[PDB]
RNA sequence: GCUUUACUGCAGGCUGUCGCUGAGGACUCUCACUCCGGGAGGAGGACACCGAUAGCCGGGCA
RNA sequence: ACUCGUACGGUCACUGAAUCCUGCCCAGUGCAGGUAUCUGAACACCUCGUACAAGAGGACGAAGGACCUGUCAACGGCGGG
RNA sequence: CGCACGGAGGCGAAGAACCACAGAUUUCCGAAUGAGAAUCUCUAACAAUUGCUUCGCGCAAUGAGGAACCCCGAGAACUGAAACAUCUCAGUAUCGGGAGGAACAGAAAACGCAACGUGAUGUCGUUAGUAACCGCGAGUGAACGCGAUACAGCCCAAAC
């Protein structure tokens, strides 16, 4: 047959890519040496087409105008901390071990100094739950329990932007707009709808998937389709 | 279109070999421009 | 510095150097790590030197586990250029042997012992 | 009695033992940081460049080249294959690691001439070789009685026509006898069988 | 051309083993090696990656 | 490549606005988890064999399979008497 | 005073034309090399990679071409087997790299008519469709030797 739309993307021609060129920044956590002594003012917040929250305009004490990424609450002339000795204040990014448990927290770093990796979406957040001399555990957006170093930074409050998940799309035209911003082909086409030719489902008098939808995780690239690897299916049981 | 310098030469060139046999090379020879291009009918180059 | 079990100080270089200067007007050296060689296995060397900055270390590598089988005293010299400079070559000299020294029988005799006590 | 370069010839008959594995050991921590080709002032076995025709002489040049362990880096088959030629894994490339080493060395140095090539060595994933190459345009090698040949026009670009030794090696001609039907004079000529 | 529990194979995934690979049937360490850090340094660590081989799955492909 | 992205993310699929709803079946097939025991290759190891080798057998036993469990908005099924 | 027999005119005994050898001139793009560019342009140039080095592009090298031949790598399928998978087509077509006027090979860790024998290597004739391979199917297929051609033997590393 011919290789399938999943097989496409991995080229990473034009149609599957991001619009790079149009994005405005890589929000990482500024470098400090040691000491804090590094607070800036906020002056504009902007939107991101990146991540569709919005983002926070810094000006920091040393001349560096950079932007962060907007915990709730954060507004223009407000002063952000960044460092050890940093104040336990909403926008303000410390490591882990110097902010108290049981406090929402964002953009937290995976090994301390990557600028941030986990809770940057719209609204959610991170919660810093025991303490310890070797190990930080924090409870991530989807429920997982992940151990982590205290010398990770991580920014105070959840992420701007919240609820925004509420609101329906309502009619294509909107999801279309949204897509443009992003490194994804839509419209999708069932595969189902499809000959058998194009994908591992094509194919038949009528609409149905020729096999189960159940994948193993062993299968190809170009077989590995519908449910991959599933350890259930259905909503009842 | 826009010509340059060089395309201009080109095409100054292919106007001049369109010029006829003259009348004497018809007597020196004792008795056909075999290049004859027409803007419409033929095609040139680039 | 895979060869080097012992540092050699600086003062201990300086003596064992100007006693290789005052052995080739005198006595008699062999310039070169082919000819020091031949000269701990067919016995004649007394004191053998060894460069530091050996690069390749295989050249020299084999000396020191040589010497001791041959009962051949050896001191190591920071650098190649300066060994060379006191056998009397234009260019340096990973490896020198004093083959019987003269006027210097003395001081070469201290420097061998300086060796053993220094490990 | 025994010469100097005898012992740097009996440390390398066992390169795992000895002082030669701690020194293997830290050398291509650095090597591994070195690029594909690097050209180093002194061979790393001096014996073996000595015995192949190295010479402290200008126009004579020594570089240590990294070629990656294993078998071809091939891609699979993009049309209609019998079950014999549907092979990727299992192939191998009839040229030696060896080989790929002193045709890098040759291409970094156009001007220069391959004399000819040892091991140095290897880790988990990469072979290094270091290469003699010779200058055949500098008349320190013209008047040389021992290196001149090299200098002839039919000797341009010797290692990539396999005139190398080993390249003749590799192509099986090692053999003056039994087995070397199809390598002698060339595989070529042999029609390609050897 | 297309399908599959047709025949035969080939990629790919999983898994054991050997090499890289080191010190004191479960364990400690650090020095290779990997990753994070601008750096200092931190995490991991003889595993992983990679090279080789073996078993299983394998119309993704021939 | 996704990605100047980080679960309110984005990948892979099915269904196809709203409204009222979405029953029963895990035997087969698929996927996934488990597993006393069984089966399960090569290297190393042991026995036999060979002045060596081929080779024969053994011991150990990974994933996988047997076996057990979960799962149908997973492939599908919902009859005769 | 070309092909090319015209008109006008000119050159040639100051020996032209014409031919041989040697030299002068030899635009621009082109390996194309200061940089860019559909043969042009912009403000001193071995660009790039190298060797030597007075460490300065100072002295050198490479690049690209050529009818095929040659050498080193990558390597199909139609086809044959009356299907087809090993096999065959075939190491062929085609592809990558490279030399020369020819290439390659070459002075035995050879042969093994087993010898009290031969004596570097190509190549030609033969050995022979022999030995050997092979769903032991279809097919595949040498060598030693011999008769010829031409003949040529040497240099390092190490010991000292
Ligand atoms: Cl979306
Ligand atoms: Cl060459
Ligand atoms: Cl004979
Ligand atoms: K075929
Ligand atoms: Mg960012
Ligand atoms: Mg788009
Ligand atoms: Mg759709
Ligand atoms: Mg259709
Ligand atoms: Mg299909
Ligand atoms: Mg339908
Ligand atoms: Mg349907
Ligand atoms: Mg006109
Ligand atoms: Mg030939
Ligand atoms: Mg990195
Ligand atoms: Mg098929
Ligand atoms: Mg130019
Ligand atoms: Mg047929
Ligand atoms: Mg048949
Ligand atoms: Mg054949
Ligand atoms: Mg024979
Ligand atoms: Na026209
Ligand atoms: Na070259
Ligand atoms: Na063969
Ligand atoms: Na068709
Ligand atoms: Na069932
Ligand atoms: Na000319
Ligand atoms: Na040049
Ligand atoms: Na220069
Ligand atoms: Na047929
Ligand atoms: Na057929
Ligand atoms: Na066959
Ligand atoms: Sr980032
Ligand atoms: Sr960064
Ligand atoms: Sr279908
Ligand atoms: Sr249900
Ligand atoms: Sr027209
Ligand atoms: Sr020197
Ligand atoms: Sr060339
Ligand atoms: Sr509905
Ligand atoms: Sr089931
Ligand atoms: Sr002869």
């Amino acid at each position: 047959g011919r290789r399938i739309q999943g097989q496409r993307r991995g080229r990473g021609t034009s149609t599957f890519r991001a619009p790079s060129h149009r994005y405005k920044a890589d929000l990482e956590h500024r470098k400090v040496e040691d000491g804090d002594v590094i607070a800036g003012t906020v002056v504009d917040i902007e939107h991101d087409p990146a991540r569709s929250a919005p983002v926070a305009a810094v000006e920091f004490e040393d001349g560096d105008r950079r932007l962060i990424l907007a915990p709730e609450g954060v507004g223009v002339g407000d002063e952000l901390q960044v460092g050890v000795s940093a104040e336990i204040a909403p926008g303000n990014t410390l490591p882990l071990a110097e902010i108290p448990e049981g406090v929402p927290v964002c953009n937290v770093e995976s090994s301390p100094g990557d600028g941030g990796k986990f809770a940057r979406a719209s609204g959610v957040n991170a919660q810093l739950l025991t303490h310890d001399r070797n190990v930080a555990v924090v409870k991530l957006p989807s429920g997982e329990m992940k151990r982590l170093d205290p010398q990770c930074r991580a920014t105070i409050g959840v992420v701007a932007g919240g609820g925004r998940t509420d609101k329906p799309f309502v009619k294509a035209g909107n999801k279309h707009h949204k897509m443009k911003a992003r490194g994804t082909k839509w419209p999708n086409v069932r595969g189902v709808a499809m000959n058998a030719v194009d994908h591992p489902f094509g194919g038949g008098g009528r609409q149905h998937p020729g096999k189960p939808k159940s994948i193993s995780r062993n299968a190809p690239p170009g077989r590995k389709v519908g449910d991959i690897a599933s350890k259930r299916t259905g909503r009842g049981g | 279109g826009k010509k340059s310098k060089a395309t201009k030469k080109r095409l100054a060139k292919l106007d001049n070999q369109n010029s006829r046999v003259p009348a004497w090379v018809m007597l020196k020879t004792d008795r056909r421009n075999h290049k004859r291009r027409h803007w419409r009918r033929n095609d040139t180059d680039e | 510095p895979v060869y080097v079990d012992f540092d050699v100080p600086a003062d201990l270089e300086d003596d064992a150097l100007e006693a290789l200067e005052v052995a080739r007007d005198t006595g008699a050296v062999k310039k070169g790590t082919n000819e020091t060689t031949k000269s701990i296995e067919r016995g004649s060397a007394e004191l053998v030197f060894v460069a530091e900055d050996v690069q390749p270390e295989e050249i020299v590598m084999h000396i020191p586990e040589l010497a001791d089988e041959k009962g051949v005293p050896f001191i190591f010299v920071e650098q190649q250029d300066d060994l060379g400079h006191a056998a009397g070559l234009e260019v340096g000299s990973a490896a020198a042997a004093v083959t019987d020294a003269g006027e210097a029988d003395a001081d070469v005799e201290d420097i061998a012992d300086k060796v053993e006590e220094l490990r | 009695a025994r010469s100097a370069y005898s012992y740097i010839r009996d440390a390398w008959k066992n390169p795992g033992d000895g002082q030669l594995a701690e020194l293997q050991w830290q050398r291509q921590q650095e090597w591994r940081n070195e690029g594909a080709v690097e050209r180093i002032e002194r061979p790393t076995r001096l014996d073996k460049a000595r015995s192949q025709g190295y010479k402290a002489k200008q126009g004579v040049i020594v570089a240590r080249v990294s070629v990656r362990k294993g078998s071809a880096r091939k891609r699979r088959h993009k049309a209609g294959r019998r079950s014999k030629r549907q092979g990727v894994t299992r192939i191998t490339r009839r040229k030696d690691i060896q080989r790929v080493a002193e045709e890098r060395a040759s291409r970094t140095f156009p001007n220069l001439r391959v004399l000819n090539s040892y091991s140095v060595g290897q880790d988990g994933r990469q072979k290094w070789h270091e290469v003699i190459l010779i200058d055949p345009n500098h008349p320190a090698i013209q008047n040389d009685d021992d290196l001149s040949w090299i200098c002839a026009d039919d000797q341009a670009d010797r290692v990539f026509r396999g005139l190398t030794g080993a390249g003749r090696r590799n192509r099986g001609l090692s053999g003056k006898g039994k087995g070397s039907e199809k390598t002698r004079p060339s595989l070529r000529s042999n029609g390609g069988k050897g």
